[PDB]
């Protein structure tokens, strides 16, 4: 539930 | 207006995209990548504008700032005077499908069986059933639950790829694009139909569309719907006519996403492209049909009647809905 995976 | 650059996932989508591009007189052009994740990265870099995504990939793209633009809308169950483009979407039923002749198998005896999934990170093929399984088993070791699987996008030397078949030449085993023989709804269903797996996680429509002559494809042309059963969460098995009372979840329909700064323009172009090439489009079937690909579901699902406007300018969380988002969030804690 946090940041962009890239 | 600008051109819209569509992102095609693998070479068979790239071919369909190139035909669309030619017919649209380059109003749409094509970028291609090997996986949906790589297409999402092209879109984030501004090297492609848009592509249509399963809800699990919408979650990936939405955490990175891309937004839903239009949703697939298939034939409505109930009557509606509303035009397709304005009809609210209804979500599709994620189901677990087995052979009728595999008589002992239920939801409660899936441990150590062989499974066929559309791909890692997709709704019906992965997030819903693995989320349920992690929950029920109280264990994050979902890579050890089934004895072997085909789950495109997993490590190709792992048990989660052991059943994948790759392309014509047996190259690209387990890649999450249509070159993998068992990729996507139709590939995971073929993986069951051929008894490579004991269970396929797909959606209710897949079973109907590939049985009783609804597909002329060679692996499907002779399949009979009566030879399949659904697995219900209560541990019963039902005929595939009972999916409304024996599904794992209701999934949000696949939808087009783009960068937020390009959404309005992507939306306008798409509405015009489907007026030409969509179902009863002015130039379909005569010149090009955006929503056909001989069952292969390339760019869009073949059962799509139109791309529909979304109500409420939803964010990706609004579109996916709070329960689904939380289910994904929980499952991703395992990785
Ligand atoms: C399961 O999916 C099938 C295939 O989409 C649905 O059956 C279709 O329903 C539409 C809308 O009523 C009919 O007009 C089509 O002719 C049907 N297709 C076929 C091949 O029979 C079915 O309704 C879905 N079941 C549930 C519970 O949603
Ligand atoms: C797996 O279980 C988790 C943990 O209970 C579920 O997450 C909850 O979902 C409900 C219903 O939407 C929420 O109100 C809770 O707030 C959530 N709990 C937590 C701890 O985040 C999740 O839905 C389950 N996965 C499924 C059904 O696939
Ligand atoms: C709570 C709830 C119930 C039904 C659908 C949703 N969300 C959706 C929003 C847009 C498109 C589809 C859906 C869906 O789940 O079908 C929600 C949040
Ligand atoms: C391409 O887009 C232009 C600009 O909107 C429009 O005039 C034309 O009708 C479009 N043609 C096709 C074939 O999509
Ligand atoms: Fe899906
Ligand atoms: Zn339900
Ligand atoms: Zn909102």
């Amino acid at each position: 539930l946090e940041a962009c995976a890239f | 207006y600008t051109r819209v650059v569509w992102c095609a996932v693998g070479p068979e989508e790239q071919k369909k995209c190139q035909q669309w591009s030619q017919q649209s007189g380059q109003n749409v052009t094509c970028a291609t990548a090997s996986t949906t994740d790589d297409c999402i990265v092209l879109v984030l870099k501004g090297e492609a504008d848009a592509l249509n995504l399963d809800g699990g990939y919408i979650y990936t793209a939405g955490k990175c700032g891309l937004v839903p633009v239009l949703a697939e809308n298939r034939k409505s169950s109930k009557h509606s005077s509303l035009d397709c483009v304005l009809r609210p979407t209804e979500g599709y039923l994620a189901v677990a499908v087995v052979k009728k002749a595999n008589e002992g198998l239920t939801w409660n005896s899936l441990k150590d069986k062989k499974s066929c999934h559309t791909a890692v990170d997709r709704t019906a093929g992965w997030n819903i059933p693995m989320g349920l399984i992690v929950n029920q088993t109280g264990s994050c070791a979902f890579d050890e639950f089934f004895s072997q699987s085909c789950a495109p996008g997993a490590d190709p030397k792992s048990r989660l790829c052991a059943l994948c078949a790759g392309d014509d030449q047996g190259l690209d085993k387990c890649v999450p694009n249509s070159k993998e023989k068992y990729y996507g709804y139709t590939g995971a269903f073929r993986c069951l139909a051929e008894d490579v797996g004991d269970v396929a996680f797909v959606k209710n429509d897949t079973v109907w569309e590939n049985t009783n002559g609804e597909s002329t494809a060679d692996w499907a042309k002779n399949l009979k719907r009566e030879d399949f059963r659904l697995l219900c969460l209560d541990g019963t098995r039902k005929p595939v006519t009972e999916a409304q009372s024996c599904h794992l979840a209701v999934a949000p329909n696949h939808a087009v996403v783009s960068r937020s700064d390009r959404a309005a323009h992507v939306e306008q172009v798409l509405l015009h492209q489907q007026a030409l090439f969509g179902k009863n489009g002015k130039n379909c079937p005569d010149k090009f049909c955006l929503f056909k690909s001989e069952t292969k579901n390339l760019l869009f699902n073949d059962n799509t009647e139109c791309l529909a406007k979304l109500g409420g300018r939803p964010t990706y969380e609004e579109y996916l809905g709070t329960e689904y988002v939380t289910a994904i969030a929980n499952l991703k804690k395992c990785s």
